[PDB]
């Protein structure tokens, strides 16, 4: 009946704290415990990876979030680094309490876990997207730690060349968590992509690189750029869209080009053989640095019976258009090609992987999905329609229609309504009129035993920002209510970042305060007992802020209008004692690529920090172990344990 | 490795004008960026104008907008300095210096040559 | 008529502003910022627009990139020189700067090409071409180059107007001249081995090609690539942590009935920590497995009598085979449990008390359950209890600690080695059994026998192997799994990993997977403690090192570049290799690794054909008279 | 009152074993003509008119074709002239394929007048620069002084006295094999010495008229090309002195006395001491 509960993160990254929770339940009045918690390595007999940590819970005061200190110098004698197969290490907490009362076997309970060297954040850019052969390559690299603050561990820097070969390696230390370098192409070499890699010197699995490419260019003149009416085509048997694009053809220095755009059109596949169409090519003069071309509709089907294909052979495929102009007094010339155009069978796009699977029954089903526009922007405004039909229980089956539009972002969020004793659910979402898109789903029932079920919603559907302050409600739904206190955790980038309690009342709430601690996502975790038997939920909410903790604001001031020579003063900005990192780059260089290089923005920073995220899904379960290793978490209560998972693979 | 020398300096009294040059050996002034400094006996170095490698646009202090002209000769391997309406808290030794293109203007320790420096002295 | 001209109503020329710094990036610094900061730089010649980026990395608010400034910068009269790639020397090129005239005034324009050293222009360089140019338009002027040098030329090209309206712009820029000839990589390939002795020196020849331009040599380069990884697919293993943790028992009656309950309960134990399966359970097993080792260590010391022998009970005379057993065992305990060392010191003195006067061990009464003893039980009773003692004071050799029993550990040894030269001399006679021939073998080769007397042991067992379907060995038989495990702890220490050890393995785990895992005593425990080595000798892959040098004497003097590849993380190396010529190149190899070694000489070969237009084809030809200027005659 | 000229245009292709489809047609013209727009658009109104679109501004003519053949296909146009031309130099003209632009030619042509490449003295594997005005036969005695040019204004690297014998006409030059009677100074060519075999080449366009048999005096600049024979070669142009050595019916008359005398000790003080005193 009383149990000791143990929490941590599926994944121990080595030199950074591990977030321990530990927490009693059921015990009496009268009650202090004692102990410690460790990482400790067997088939070396028992010697600890880690230094312990004490922990006393009262039966008042009853959880403790704990830091677990983890060296490397502990980590490497005790003999993790000379382990076989694979990368596995047992956190455990020691007690007398469970041998000198509870009667057990052991004083010891605990979990099996992952361990990994991969630990901090590296970013590192590079002079340039694109290079000749026999140019300078100047890169920089900047050294960070899980906390998102400067870190100053020594690191080793390599570059592979276009075959993948070390062809230039320096370990540095870092005393300002920077280090420019500099090297030299080699005049013969062939085009391809190089790759910088960035690693600690301690911190074997460090995979931090960025690319770039290698070609014989001239610098170019001017930028062509090929945007159609819209980004898709629809393929429907009664309606054709219209296929007009505009060629805007325009210098690097803001002028519009004076010259002649010359067409070619043709069509494409996945594997990528291009079929071009003999005849129907384009020639126009640009003014305005604009070309309005226009493939008419009696022309475009006269194509595909010389090409012998119809109308319904349009399943698949893309249409290509690659265009190359000629400057009409310079004699100068550049192509472009448009490679992103696909036929369509509907002008929306389905995103249902915010939805949550095996739901309660009894509880309200929240079908939240994501519209977006055929290869471009979410869409507002944007009406959906749901057919759900519950299957038998052993009597009819009923069908519910609700509709509900889009509110901001193509977000949209229908509750439906699911009663006891479910036997599975199947969807039918549609959306958008006309020509719809559909999409199925079954989910499955809980099985019939029931221990207890734990339902959570959300009032306030709208991604909040960081200060605001959200609430959540939790009701027990479809057992005795014998518990008195409901348990949550808030789980963020691989941590056990705020572990609280809340008292059990009619219509129960709790607010929690999204901080920046808390990433672009966090998780919600609430438990209770029934018994001896745990009841698990939780939920994945994601938090729209992208800002920056301090600020970088770069500003040239005046109306521009700059000749070439002048003095220009650039402003720099910012919250703290900072380090700027500056370059101005040539926007010429976007041009001459085969394959434009996307940059290093804040988008990317913000992606680099739920890479330490240990979840997959949007949470939930139909047993209460399910919720837990879902959301990256692995649990013992002295009988039910969590196995150890298989890296990210989440099949 | 491209030297400087400097002339034209010299006790005058306050209100008057003066002009100086900056004679430059070398093959390669066209690719360098000049400037005339100064400094002041107890004070560091400050910058008076500056002008481009290719003497294209020119660029001058708070205090010394109009009243002075920073001009070039490529031609010449010279560097002027017409000056005008003088002031006694200008006594400083003059200098001329020498840096890249990609150079900063209100930083000293950046530009590459220097000269030795002349001497303007402002009574009243 | 018709031929209205300027004629030197033009600028100086040196009034003009040349442009001739042309970067693709630059501001290519990191400033130290308290607050605010204002950096006051100048743009470069190159009329394009500009991406500014930045980053800041703070001690205090972490880290934080900028939206990027747009700046852009314009000339409104300027000229455009965009040059080819490469031009080779002695080929005509047309240059073709292009004047841009975005100003409401229809301008006239004089252009001239300065005289540079290294271009044979048109006229000497002197001459100039007017071209008038519209109001919000643009005129191309033409220049037919050829260039005579073969580095670097910086050509300029002026363009200057007249004081009607003084518009003007030069350009500056370096052209780049190919040399003579056309490229050629030559890849000279060479499979590496330095094991053995397939190429653990060599030498390279060199490269006097009739073909070869004389001074447009390039750098050669090498590249080494370890193409050796490890195939997993070769140990499945599949073994179940399940049953293993069934035999997890506790001690229970007299010292027989511990020693079935206590040492497959050790062996199950040393197998989990040798194979790692620890996470298939909870971390509470491990310990209940200590402290099943941990009273059961001191319980046998309430049977240990005060000599060191060993019994069922107190009253029962003491048996040689179960002394020799249970000092196998605490001796592999001694690791986990810090009991007495000098007590199990005594233990072995017993057992060195009873040794015969040719090498033999005697039981004067053995134990009750004869199954505790598996299959030493048979005709070859006293060539089976002779190995296992010798297996028994191996593992307590390192219960002998200091210099306070190694006296007596001479002792040990010299009964040992007289036991050899009873092993031995049973082992070549021949005709042994099946499971004591597997003991006895395996005895000899941890104790150090003399090798023509612990190959003959080998060879002999390694004829009774009657092997069937795919698999190998000695409905489950219960006799069978003892003999194929001692057989399996022998063959590892030979021919680790071997080609029948792959497949025997593989055989005797089938024989633990059925209902209720192995059957006995001695099947339990060895072949737990065969499975264990077998597991960590298939997970150990170390292939390492690949040392290998070159050295060349030339134009560099004598210079020679060393590197080693492996640490089994990069896929291959690739350096300079600053060496002299196509002449004269020495290579010396070491390591123990696969390897493929290529170099990539890299020079100018021969001009051949020109190949001028064989596919498309344009031609055109102007007939009459056009009025010019200037000249001579 | 306006000029104009007139242009024929012929392609055709090789390219049915190669890479087809359409073209575009990339001339361009002289540094200052442009094209009359009305001739431009009468090969775009008929049946088989081969251009399908043209756009012209300046010196710069564009024309898409949609058929191109095995055989020979001429389109003649018309452009005016702006301003003189104050240059003897070709154009360019490059031919572009529709679907492939990588593949293309490009060929040069010339004056209708003049020639079609640039001047250019090739022998062996090393080509020399041959323009810049017309070197010029003075006479002086019947019109400087000879050690101010030789040493200080272009600085003359060779000094010989030469009789000239042959006179040929290679490609659009004229060569002149001679036979070295004094050598005076060196600096390429250290193993000269008397009686060698020595190409002096000039331009066939100007108008210097050479005498064979007769010894002159000739000083300039030496030349990066060897003759056929293996000697250095050298090349008459600007920058080089051409004077005959006057006969010896001259010098013995007492008239030029004091003038052979100034010529004399030139030889004697450049060809053993040099320059510089
Ligand atoms: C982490 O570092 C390692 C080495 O430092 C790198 O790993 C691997 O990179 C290769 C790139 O060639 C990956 O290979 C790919 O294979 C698939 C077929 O499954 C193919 O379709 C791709 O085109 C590509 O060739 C490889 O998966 C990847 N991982 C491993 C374990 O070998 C890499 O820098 C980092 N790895 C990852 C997964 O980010
Ligand atoms: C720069 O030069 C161009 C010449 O190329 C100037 O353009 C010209 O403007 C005059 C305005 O009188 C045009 O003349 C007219 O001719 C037509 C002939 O049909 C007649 O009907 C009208 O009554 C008038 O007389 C002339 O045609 C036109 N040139 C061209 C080629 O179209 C231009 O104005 C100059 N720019 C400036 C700012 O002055």
């Amino acid at each position: 009946k009383p149990r000791l509960l143990l929490f941590s993160p599926s994944v121990v990254h080595l030199g950074v704290p591990l977030s321990v929770g530990v927490q009693l339940q059921d015990v009496p009045r009268g009650q202090v415990v004692k102990g410690s918690v460790f990482l400790r390595n067997p088939s070396r007999n028992n010697v600890p990876c880690s230094p312990k940590v004490d922990f006393t819970l009262s039966s008042e005061r009853d959880f403790a979030l704990l830091s677990l200190q983890v060296p490397l110098k502990d980590a490497k004698s005790c003999g993790l680094h000379q382990l076989l197969r694979g990368p596995e290490v047992q956190l455990v907490a020691h007690s007398p309490w469970l041998k000198d009362s509870l009667s057990r076997t052991t004083n010891i309970q605990g979990i099996n876990l992952l361990f990994s060297s991969r630990r901090g954040h590296l970013f590192l850019q590079t002079d340039q997207p694109i290079y000749n052969p026999g140019q300078r390559v100047r890169y920089r690299v900047f050294a960070l730690d899980q906390k998102m603050r400067p870190s100053t561990d020594t690191i080793t820097v390599m570059v592979e060349n276009s075959h993948g070969l070390r062809v230039r390696k320096k370990e540095v230390y870092m005393p300002s968590s920077i280090f420019q370098d500099d090297f030299v192409i080699p005049d013969i070499s062939e085009p391809g992509t190089w790759k910088i890699s960035a690693r600690f010197s301690d911190g074997l699995e460090s995979n931090s690189s960025t690319q770039f490419e290698v070609k014989k260019y001239v610098l170019p003149n001017f930028e062509v750029k090929i945007t159609p009416g819209k980004p898709y085509i629809l393929t429907v048997p009664g309606h054709l869209d219209e296929m007009q694009l505009d060629i805007q053809a325009r210098y690097i220095y803001g002028k519009p080009v004076q010259g002649v755009a010359y067409v070619r059109f043709g069509l494409l596949d996945e594997d990528g053989k291009k079929t071009f169409f003999r005849g129907l090519e384009s020639q126009t003069k640009l003014v305005n640095g604009q070309s309005h071309i226009s493939l008419s509709k009696a022309e475009f089907q006269d194509a595909l019976e010389k090409l012998n294909m119809g109308i319904t052979d349009l399943q698949g495929l893309r249409l290509y258009v690659a265009a190359a102009i000629i400057e009409s007094p310079g004699g100068e010339m550049e192509e472009a090609e448009l490679t992103s155009w696909y036929f369509v069978s509907s002008p929306f796009s389905l995103d249902l992987s915010k939805t949550k699977r095996h739901l309660v029954p009894g509880a309200p089903f929240l079908l939240q999905a994501l519209v977006r526009e055929m290869s471009g922007s979410p869409a507002s405004g944007i009406p959906v329609k749901v057919s759900a039909t519950v299957s038998s229980p052993g009597s009819v089956p009923e069908v519910q229609d609700i509709q509900q539009n889009t509110d901001g972002s193509g977000q949209v969020s229908i509750p439906i309504i699911i009663p006891q004793t479910i036997s599975e659910l199947q969807l039918s979402v549609s959306a958008g009129s006309p020509h719809p898109a559909i999409a199925r789903l079954t989910v499955a029932a809980p099985p019939s035993g029931g221990p207890g079920f734990l339902s959570i919603e959300r009032p306030d559907s709208r991604p909040p920002r960081v200060g605001d302050t959200l609430n959540l409600n939790l009701r027990a739904v479809g057992s005795g209510a014998t518990f008195s206190h409901y348990y949550y955790m808030i789980l963020s980038r691989g941590q056990i970042v705020f572990m609280n309690r809340e008292p059990k009342r009619t219509l129960t709430s709790v607010s929690v305060f999204v901080d920046h601690h808390l990433a672009p996502s966090f998780y919600f975790v609430a438990f209770y007992y029934h018994g001896d038997h745990p009841v698990a939920n939780s939920l994945r909410v994601d938090v729209q802020a992208g800002a920056c903790e301090g600020k970088l604001e770069l500003s040239v001031d005046g109306a521009k209008q700059y000749r070439n020579g002048e003095s220009v003063k650039l402003h720099l900005e910012t919250d703290s004692l900072a380090l700027v990192a500056l370059g101005a780059l040539d926007t010429a260089l976007y041009a001459a690529g085969s394959k434009s290089h996307k940059p290093l923005n804040m988008g990317k920073v913000f992606e680099a920090m739920n890479s330490y995220d240990l979840g997959c899904g949007p949470g939930g379960g139909d047993s209460a172990l399910q919720v837990f290793q879902a959301a990256g978490l692995a649990f013992s209560d002295g009988d039910q344990w969590t196995l150890s998972r298989k890296r990210l693979s989440c099949p | 490795q491209v030297q400087l020398v400097e002339s034209g300096g010299g006790l005058v009294q306050t209100g008057d004008s003066l002009r100086l040059s900056c004679a430059a050996s070398g093959r390669t002034f066209s690719r360098y960026a000049m400037g005339w400094f100064r400094q002041a006996p107890g004070k560091e170095r400050e910058l008076v104008a500056a002008i481009n490698w290719s003497g294209g646009s020119t660029y001058y202090a708070d205090f010394a907008k109009g009243r002075f002209t920073i001009s070039r000769d490529n031609a010449k391997n010279m560097l002027y300095l017409r000056m005008s309406s003088l002031k006694p808290e200008d006594t400083a030794v003059y200098y001329c210096a020498a840096g890249g293109p990609e150079v900063e203007i209100t930083r000293a320790n950046e530009y590459d040559y220097w000269g030795q420096g002349t001497q303007v002295t402002v009574s009243s | 008529a018709l031929e209205i001209l300027q004629e030197e109503d033009l600028i100086d020329e040196d009034d003009i502003p040349v442009r001739s710094f042309f970067p693709e990036n630059w501001l290519w610094r990191v400033e130290t910022v308290d607050r605010f900061q204002i950096l006051t730089l100048w743009l470069p010649d190159s009329l394009t627009t500009w991406e500014i980026h930045g980053l800041s990395l703070s001690k205090t608010k972490g880290l934080c990139v900028a939206t990027p400034v747009q700046l852009r910068v314009f000339r409104e009269f300027h000229l455009h020189l965009r040059l080819p790639m490469s031009v080779r020397r002695f080929e005509q090129l047309e240059l073709r700067p292009v004047l841009y005239n975005y100003l409401d005034k229809n301008l006239t324009v004089s252009v001239h090409v300065s005289p540079v050293e290294g271009l044979c222009l048109a006229g000497g360089g002197g001459l100039a071409q007017q071209v008038l140019v519209p109001a919000g338009s643009a005129r191309p002027v033409a220049f037919s180059v050829v260039p005579t040098a073969a580095a670097a030329v910086s050509l300029k090209v002026v363009a200057r107007g007249s004081f009607e309206f003084p518009v003007g712009d030069a350009v500056s820029k370096v052209l780049q001249i190919e040399k003579e000839g056309a490229i050629h990589r030559e890849e000279l390939v060479y499979e590496l081995n330095p094991l053995d002795h397939r190429g653990r020196t060599l030498e390279i020849p060199g490269n006097s090609d009739p073909n070869m331009i004389p001074d447009g040599d390039f750098n050669s380069y090498v590249r080494v690539t370890a193409s050796d990884p490890l195939d997993t697919l070769g140990s499945e293993g599949a073994l179940s942590p399940g049953g293993v943790a069934s035999l997890l028992r506790l001690p229970r009656g007299c010292g027989e009935e511990t020693m079935i309950y206590l040492a497959p309960t050790l062996a199950a134990s040393r197998y989990l920590d040798k194979t790692e399966q620890w996470s298939t359970l909870p971390p509470e097993t491990k310990d209940h497995a200590v402290d099943l080792i941990q009273k059961g260590y001191m319980r046998i010391q309430q049977f240990r009598k005060a000599d060191g022998s060993y019994a069922a009970w107190l009253s029962r005379d003491s048996s040689t085979w179960l002394t020799a057993f249970v000092l196998k065992v605490l001796s592999l305990a001694q690791e986990q449990v810090g009991g007495s060392p000098e007590k199990l010191q005594e233990t072995s003195n017993w057992l060195l008390s009873q040794q015969q006067a040719d090498g033999s061990f005697q039981d004067p009464c053995p134990v009750l359950d004869r199954s505790m003893q598996g299959g030493l039980v048979g005709n070859d009773e006293t060539v089976a209890l002779t190995a296992f003692v010798t297996i028994a004071l191996h593992h307590g050799l390192a219960v002998f600690q200091d210099e306070g029993a190694e006296p007596l550990k001479q002792r040990v040894e010299a009964s040992i080695s007289k036991a050899n030269s009873f092993l031995g001399e049973k082992a070549s006679a021949g005709l042994l059994g099946a499971h004591a021939a597997a003991i006895t073998a395996y005895a000899l080769s941890l104790t150090k026998a003399p090798v023509d007397l612990l190959g003959v042991a080998h060879n002999n067992l390694m004829a009774m192997a009657q092997e069937t379907g795919d698999n190998l060995y000695w409905q489950a038989p219960a006799l069978w799994i003892e003999t194929t495990a001692y057989a399996l702890l022998h063959l590892l220490l030979h021919e680790g990993k071997a080609e029948m050890a792959d497949q025997a393995s593989a055989w005797l785990t089938r024989q633990g997977s059925f209902q209720g895992g192995f059957r006995s005593t001695q099947d339990t425990v060895i072949a737990l403690d065969a499975l264990s080595a077998y597991w960590i000798a298939s997970h150990t892959t170390e292939e390492r090192g690949l040392n290998v040098t070159l050295s060349s004497t030339g134009r560099n003097g004598f210079k020679s570049h060393a590197l080693q590849l492996n640490n089994r993380q990069i896929r291959g190396l690739e350096e300079e290799l600053q060496f002299s010529l196509g002449s004269k190149i020495n290579v010396k190899v070491g390591g123990n690794s696969k390897g493929t070694l290529k170099v990539l000489r890299t020079y100018n070969v021969l001009d051949m054909k020109n190949t001028t237009c064989q596919d498309l084809q344009i031609e055109v030809t102007v007939k009459g008279h056009v009025e010019y200027t200037m000249e001579a005659n | 009152q306006e000029s104009r000229v007139h242009y024929t245009v012929c392609i055709w292709r090789n390219g049915k074993v190669g890479l087809s489809g359409m073209a575009i047609a990339d001339v361009t013209l002289l540094s200052g003509f442009h094209a009359l727009r009305a001739d431009l658009e009468k090969l775009t109104s008929l049946s088989d008119r081969y251009v399908s679109h043209f756009e012209t501004e300046g010196p710069h003519v564009l024309l898409y074709f949609d058929s191109v053949p095995t055989s020979r296909e001429c389109v003649g146009f018309e452009a005016v002239q702006e301003v003189p031309v104050g240059l003897v130099q070709p154009a360019s003209a490059t031919l572009y394929d529709y679907y492939n632009p990588e593949r293309r030619c490009s060929v040069f042509y010339g004056a209708p007048s003049k020639s079609r490449l640039l001047a250019t003295l090739c022998s062996a594997e090393v080509c020399q620069c041959a323009e810049g005005k017309c070197p010029r036969q003075r006479r002086a005695l019947e019109r400087g002084y000879r050690m101010k040019f030789a040493c200080y204004y272009p600085r003359v690297e060779y000094g010989f006295q030469v009789k000239v014998l042959r006179e040929d006409s290679r490609a659009a030059f004229r060569l002149f094999e001679t036979k070295i009677t004094q050598v005076l100074h060196f600096t390429k060519d250290v193993k000269a010495a008397a009686n060698q075999m020595r190409n002096f080449l000039v331009r066939a366009s100007c108008r210097l008229r050479l005498e064979p048999g007769k010894e002159y005096l000739i000083m300039g600049l030496d030349g990066a090309t060897y003759d056929l024979e293996g000697h250095p070669q050298y090349l008459l142009d600007s920058n080089s002195w051409i004077e005959e050595m006057p006969s010896e019916r001259l010098c013995r008359s007492t008239r030029q006395r004091a003038a052979c005398a100034q010529l004399n000790d030139f030889l004697n003080e450049f060809g053993t001491q040099g320059c510089q005193v």
